């Protein structure tokens, strides 16, 4: 049994937390794999691995590994 | 069981988790009639269908089950 | 005909209605005070009133501890659990030493449950499945529901299953003439077999044949289960045999021991005298023989005492045969048999004593007895003085080449000259160290 | 509730002590110890007080010298929603934790957090189920009578309560509770029909239910690391929670304090065998105990002047002096014979052994003479040999017998010591043959 | 009420304008040259522009070290990061300890973000999707207590919108910065379309439905480079069950840390960070091994190093891990020589009597003049944490006989009642078996 | 970049003229006038690069320019070199075996060069057009590109229009497309259509609309190391071990056929070698099997130039139970070539701490930096590097701008160095715990 205090304040995105904007940071803003901020790893990595796609390491990284 | 009275979101999110149709639909398979109904009667090339029978195939007959 | 190893010439203690031991009765010849006490031991598990109750078996090499608790476990039945264990097994890799004790000890508390069961079982006459309206939404899966005609003697009936009970069915690869057995407790399916009301030589997979399954398609039977806490903490440690996404990936991932935590025991211990309490299920508590108990280490000792003091804990057996010995994991601590102060004023010690002449050789008879070998009395006296003068172990294990060269020179008596011929061809410890004492570069 | 066969503590139900925090001479299973049961009282005071954190007790004293039962005790008077840890020294030598973080894990596994909680529940008494399906089945109509023994009302349900109503299957004359926000359906039992059993509900059908719940940092900690489900507070590989998801469980238990929202309600931890420490756990343990959400940690050990486990000299208690710095120490006494005597008569009244006074006095004697564990145990061996002779009271010569058949420490010193050569030494030797 | 646990009376140096200390100030009693040094230490961390400095501070036990680290903690303010450690947290069984020793380094760098907040809640009065079989835009309208506002969508909040299972009437939580969407519940205004249901019913938002805030947000290099460094995956912003593997820690590499300084420093660039070094603090630094004393002399070469903070209290010791280097304070001289060193003096009698008082008087208890006598005196022949640690026994046994004022009697009575070491060491000497 | 101000930074380069001779004090080098033509010899070495596994050990008494002149060796070797620099305590690993370890600091530190040719086409998409064949077979797709100068329409194949419906482009995202290979990449949507949407997404990300030419061409040039080349080829995805490290032990197969068609590589003219320098600082805590692969690892013409720093005396190599000179076995010595420095003088100590000192932005008097020489003379020299530091606080907090000597005499007050402590250890030394764990808390008897 879990109270409702706890899944409403901490895991669930309300006014007033940051939940939300700390995960978009974390996991967006400052991702190294980033296209429109990093563009020169990508593709460095483009030419080491032979992808066709500049997009293909920040769709890997973000992603749960049953799914991919 | 986890359980949280008063909330349809802990429900929700604990019944995708626990029956999420990606995973289930990778360790099954969709019957053959019902495959020739989208693909045919419906027009849904092979390409797009959910990828199924991932399960590990057992050793025989007798090891697939508990019973 | 059958196969012998060390024991099973040992079938109980062998004592009277009023506890006392008679001298030669269940393959035990001698040790009578070690035999009332072991029986007194046996009367108070059975008693099913203690927790954590331990003695300790002291005494020299060959003087029948492990034999004593062989028979205890024989005196008790099959349907107390009994858990043998070495010392040296609780050194796991996986996991620490003190959850292998943990474990060890809920091993050895059974439980006996009447159960039931909820059953659809018959011979499967159709199988149609209805589509959903939008197969490529992304939510919800391929089929809606699926139409199951079921058969069996004097009854027929028709179910209307949800994707997820199908998928078990399917994983089960059921056909149309297959005899099927779903069980609603855990929806878990068995697929039994083709049905015997088709054709029979016509096919190419080794199947079985069944025929109707008798009564109505539902039923609810009753089901006598004999488990332990044990099982009961592994199987929701590591949840298998539901039909969601969690318990089917964990059949498919390698197993591995893993430190179950105290709210897990408490909340199984909650249910299971919440069981009790209905007259459902019914305690039975067991014993615990850990042998050779000097190879355990200091921090496995003073575990050892916090776990004696639970009120659980079952009874508990050890053996040693040391005399004033240091303590493993230890430097200064000097302790009989190996056993820290601490634990030993928690224990009760039974004495063990070792044997004559008469013993010695009443011994070998039975065991010659045992082994279908017919021997002399000539060489049975003079087998009689080779283990007063060297072992017991090495009378007793000279037993068989005697009786393999009295059958290559076709012969049944075991003479003299066979026993004379073991002597040269075999040997034992101080006449090894004798040789190892007098020879050149290290034999 | 709480199945138990009989525990070696059994017979204590809490310290005894008065309103003035004064021990009676017998009481709640507790003989004896005056001046350590009045030192436990008032710990036990400073406890339920609740505004003093991070205070480190010593419990120390001869082996067999109610140490344990002192703690079994406090641990009884604490009552319920207050958090108990007991865990002996060895325990934290893990493979998968280091031992600074099993130490953090039990040291936040006792503080709880009290939350009080409403919700809307519905539990009666089913008279009648009305389902009609159609032929296409577009739409599932419904009604449901349920009944009270003050009250009878009609429902008219929607689909998905129509469908978890078919799920969990539902007949007349069921007595179930529903949950109306979660769609939770808990099948309590069949009324009064005989045609498990449970009584009908009274009062109205529709209550308010207040939960109590209290909830360990320890879990909120495991729940809020996203890298591990709540699955491993029971499967136990939470495997070393990072530092940082701690702070912020910090904050907001302060926030939700500062709010009104929640009550922080500490607990206590207890330590058994602590001379079994490593010195890096010692060290962390000077600083654990200097947090504000840090518990009252009560150590008891038996030991004195040994040698610390890690280093090479010798201590007192087997502990280091700025550990020692920090704690103040209970001192407990060895035993009289009349206590001794109150003792083993309370242990024979839990296993409802019926003892003869000539029986009593031959056991306080011979406890005197070896050890109060030793007299404890032979009760239970000397109850079966009486049993034997099929009679109920337990006579002298019962207590000879058991005597006879179960030895003590010194006298199978004495043993092992007339006869050593039959035994295996320090040096691997032994002598197995009878001859020569 | 309140919880006092062995320190909160410590409130910071109790410096002047001019750096100098007041003799009573803050909470402190005495220790004017270390609290001096700590205020220049506390300047220097302020003025953000050195890296990888080290001052150890080492004493006798009980003179106030760990007092003084906190009292720099509390002098810098919430804004500033620092990470408490002790010597014994280093040794896992996961990574090496060099792993360990770099992520602590890299936890006490903070960053400073300027984020706003936009929110759009209220319940759904129209959900009407278009395609061209590919939606091009939702057009999705929302309405509170204070009137109603339509919104154009996203293709992609159209599918998380599908996911959550949103029909026309319930109450929804959509962040516009995020995409962010959350199902409230049904709206109360379609409570009685049947008598019994599983939906959850919640009343109007009395607020409007577009609100907008302004937030500070603080994350470190460790939170970064954690969230960069995952194995197995991204995980979903809600799961209560973990995943099919544990995933650990794992030997981060040089090069994920240089991109993220790079990031960082473009970030930097632009104006939207701010970057504030910190304190990392290593109390009983004696248990470090000769490794990770080596591996420091590297570390507190960098570039990025923040202010290291060390204390211990040992004479002329042998380093752990070696066998005959006898070390002052068990520091090996090497990282000696890159270090500055702090004394601490013991106290007299009547510091020890003052911090008595004042510990009584956090506490809220009321302490007679010839009670506090006692206990000073008590103080000056056992330890200062004896009489410290007396002070809760003496206002129970106080409040059991009904009364306010802690006197001589229940002095003595928790003199009797609980021991100190050196009694406990005369008890244990003069005994025969194990005390 | 991202830094403050290190212990070293302001060396940048060894001070050498075009003959290896030593200026006095140029580039942030003050003295060592053999051990900086020695290095400079080194450096020639590295960057002449036909000579492979070469051992140089820097030994020295501590506080005497050893990682100094690494550092200096380390600025002067120019960009696109690998220079790999790990402490002696980093080997010990527990997923990792210490020889492992060791090859993988080895082939860090010598990598290839590879050049590319890109023809980029990147600019905001106007309108696409899918049109498809009646059998379906041919696919032809009408492109309007767009930059803010221009516009012009492509014809695309059907691998485009497979890898444009796989991350859909909605006609307002700004794409670049490789016109020689084809690498397709979304850069996000433009900053003229952020407007209409009302709300973000999950995955989007606003970038500005292109400029100049819709067609540039640019060359790249690439380093890579032979390290990266194993953990690529090692698994499936192995990109995530590049930045997580969690590589386990990669086999010698790979590492062999790594070699060969490395070698064939340099054979064909793709790709050409630049070997670089790997440093070991603090090299004596090693065990000896470190020591008995550092000895057959150097033999191999795949390896980089290890320089090594020692400033341990006869001191006991770890894993046995003798004693040898610097800590290393002599076998090891014997593959080895010592470059000595020695302690400085009092006109070194000064210009040191005049260089530290305006490195620092702090402004010290004549009689300041002669009192912080006398100290850094009796004393060590990072004593007085660290007084200047907080004699700068302490003069700033008398709101003052130059350190003065009174300044330097209070920070000399506050602070102690390692004689003071040891003496005031050494007279009290009753009140802190001995080896025996014996102290006396009380301050009375
Ligand atoms: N009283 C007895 N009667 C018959 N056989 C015995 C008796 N005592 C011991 N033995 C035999 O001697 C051997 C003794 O070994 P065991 O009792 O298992 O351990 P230990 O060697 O420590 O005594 C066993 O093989 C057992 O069969
Ligand atoms: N004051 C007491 N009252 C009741 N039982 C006691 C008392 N003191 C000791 N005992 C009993 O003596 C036994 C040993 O005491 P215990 O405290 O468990 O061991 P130790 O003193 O070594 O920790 C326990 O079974 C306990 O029940
Ligand atoms: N100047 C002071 N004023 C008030 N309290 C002090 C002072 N110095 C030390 N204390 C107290 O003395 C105790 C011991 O100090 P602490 O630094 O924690 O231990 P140690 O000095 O052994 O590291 C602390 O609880 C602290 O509150
Ligand atoms: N020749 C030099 N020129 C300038 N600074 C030096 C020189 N030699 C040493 N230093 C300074 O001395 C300090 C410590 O010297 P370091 O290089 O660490 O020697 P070691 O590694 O032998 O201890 C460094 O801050 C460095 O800046």
């Amino acid at each position: 049994s879990l109270p409702r205090l706890i899944y409403e304040d901490l895991i669930l995105p309300n006014y007033n937390n940051d939940v939300d904007i700390a995960n978009k940071l974390k996991n967006v803003k400052f991702n190294i794999f980033n296209p429109s901020t990093n563009y020169e790893l990508c593709l460095f990595l483009s030419k080491l691995t032979g992808e066709p796609s500049l997009n293909e390491f920040f769709r890997v990284s973000t992603t749960p590994l049953l799914k991919r | 069981t986890i359980e949280v009275l008063g909330s349809s979101h802990v429900t929700n999110s604990i019944n995708n988790e626990l029956f999420d149709p990606l995973i289930s639909q990778a360790l099954s398979d969709i019957p053959a009639i019902t495959q020739y109904n989208m693909h045919v009667k419906k027009g849904i090339p092979v390409e797009d269908f959910p990828k199924t029978g991932l399960f590990p195939e057992p050793l025989n007959k007798n090891f697939s089950s508990n019973i | 005909v059958t196969r012998t190893a060390a024991h099973t010439h040992i079938k109980g203690l062998g004592l009277d209605e009023s506890g006392v031991a008679k001298r030669v009765e269940g393959g035990f010849v001698g040790q009578i005070e070690a035999r009332e006490a072991c029986g007194v031991i046996v009367d108070l598990i059975k008693a099913k009133k203690m927790s954590g109750r331990a003695i300790l078996l002291a005494g020299g090499p060959s003087t029948g501890k492990t034999a004593l608790a062989l028979a205890i476990s024989q005196e008790l039945g099959p349907k107390v659990p009994f858990c043998p264990l070495v010392g040296s097994e609780l050194y796991s890799v996986e996991v620490k030493k003190t959850e292998t004790l943990m474990e060890n000890f809920r091993r050895a508390i059974g439980l006996r449950i009447k159960e039931t069961k909820e059953v659809y079982e018959g011979e499967v006459t159709e199988l149609t499945p209805e589509d959903a309206e939008n197969p490529l939404g992304g939510y919800g899966k391929t089929i809606s529901h699926v139409i199951v005609g079921l058969k069996s003697a004097k009854g027929t009936k028709t179910l209307r299953l949800d994707p997820t009970i199908y998928e078990s069915i399917q994983r089960e690869k059921v056909s149309i003439g297959d005899v099927i057995y779903i069980e609603a407790n855990t929806g878990a399916v068995k697929r039994v077999g083709r049905s015997d009301a088709y054709a029979t030589e016509f096919d190419l997979e080794t199947e079985e044949y069944v025929p109707l399954p008798k009564g109505e398609v539902h039923k609810k039977k009753e089901i006598v289960q004999d488990v332990t806490l044990h099982d009961l903490d592994v199987a929701n440690a590591r949840p298998q045999g539901g039909q969601d996404v969690i318990s089917m990936m964990g059949q498919l991932l390698k197993p591995k021991k893993t430190e179950i935590t105290e709210k897990l025991r408490q909340e199984v211990n909650k249910v299971v005298a919440k069981y009790i309490d209905q007259g459902v299920a019914e305690l039975i508590p067991g014993v615990l023989f850990i042998d050779e108990v000097n190879m355990l280490d200091i921090e496995i000792f003073t575990y050892l005492n916090k776990a004696l003091e639970s009120n659980i804990a079952p009874v508990v057996v050890l053996a040693s045969n040391r005399g004033m010995t240091t303590v493993r994991g230890t430097e200064d601590v000097i302790s009989p048999h190996g056993v820290p102060p601490d634990l030993i004023d928690r224990l009760l010690i039974v004495r063990t004593l070792p044997y004559d002449k008469d013993e010695i050789r009443t011994i070998i008879e039975r065991r010659a007895t045992v082994e279908r070998l017919q021997v002399e009395s000539s060489a049975l006296d003079l087998l009689a003085t080779m283990g007063t003068e060297t072992s017991l172990r090495y009378a007793l294990q000279l037993l068989a080449p005697c009786g393999i060269l009295a059958q290559t020179s076709n012969r049944k008596e075991i003479v003299v000259n066979d026993v004379n011929e073991a002597k040269l061809l075999f040997l034992d410890a101080k006449r090894s160290t004798k040789i190892l004492e007098t020879s050149a570069n290290y034999l | 509730k709480s199945l138990s066969l009989i525990a070696a503590h059994s017979h204590i139900t809490g310290l005894g002590l008065d309103e003035n925090l004064q021990p009676r001479p017998t009481s709640e299973g507790m003989v004896g110890q005056l001046q350590a049961r009045r030192a436990a009282g008032v710990i036990l005071k400073m406890v339920q007080n609740g505004t003093i954190a991070g205070r480190a007790v010593l419990v120390a004293g001869p082996p067999s010298t109610g140490k344990t039962a002192l703690a079994m005790g406090v641990s009884q008077s604490l009552g319920k929603d207050v958090p108990f840890t007991a865990i002996a020294g060895s325990e934290i030598f893990s493979l998968e934790l280091s031992k600074t973080e099993a130490l953090t894990q039990a040291f936040r596994k006792s503080i709880g957090i009290k939350i009080k909680e409403e919700t809307e529940l519905i539990e009666g008494e089913v008279v009648e189920i009305q389902i009609d399906r159609s032929i296409t089945g577009g739409h599932k109509q419904g009604k449901l009578t349920i009944k009270t023994t003050d009250m009878e009302t009609i429902y008219e349900l929607g689909n998905k309560m129509i469908d978890g109503l078919t799920k969990e299957k539902v007949l007349a004359g069921d007595v179930i509770s529903i949950d109306k926000a979660s769609g939770k359906i808990t099948k309590l039992g069949r009324s009064f029909a005989r045609s498990r059993f449970v009584q009908c509900p009274e009062g109205e059908l529709q209550k308010r239910k207040t939960v109590v719940h209290t909830v360990s940092l320890h879990e909120i900690d495991v729940i809020n690391s996203r890298t591990q489900g709540f699955l491993a507070l029971f499967t136990g590989d939470t495997g070393e929670i990072r530092s940082e998801v701690r702070d912020q469980i910090n904050t907001k238990v302060a926030e939700w304090k500062e709010e009104g929202k929640a009550e922080i309600v500490p607990g206590v931890l207890f330590i058994d065998e602590v001379h079994m420490l490593d010195i890096e756990c010692f060290s962390f343990i000077n600083r654990a105990l200097e947090d504000e959400f840090a518990p009252i940690v009560m150590m008891a050990t038996n030991r004195g002047v040994s040698k610390t486990r890690g280093t090479n000299y010798k201590s007192p208690h087997g502990l280091p002096l700025d550990l020692l710095d920090r704690s103040i120490i209970i001192t407990t006494k060895s035993y009289n014979e009349q206590e001794i005597k109150t003792i083993l008569s309370i242990r024979a009244q839990e296993e409802e052994v019926e003892l003869s006074s000539d029986a009593l006095d031959l056991l306080t004697k011979t406890g005197v003479e070896t050890s109060l564990r030793y007299s404890s145990n032979l009760i239970s061996v000397a109850q079966q040999i009486a049993m034997k002779r099929k009679n109920n009271t337990v006579e002298v010569e019962d207590v000879k017998r058991a005597y006879l058949l179960f030895l003590d420490s010194a006298r199978s010193v004495k043993y092992v010591q007339e006869n050593e050569s039959q035994y295996i030494d320090d040096q691997g030797n032994v002598q197995i043959s009878i001859a020569k």
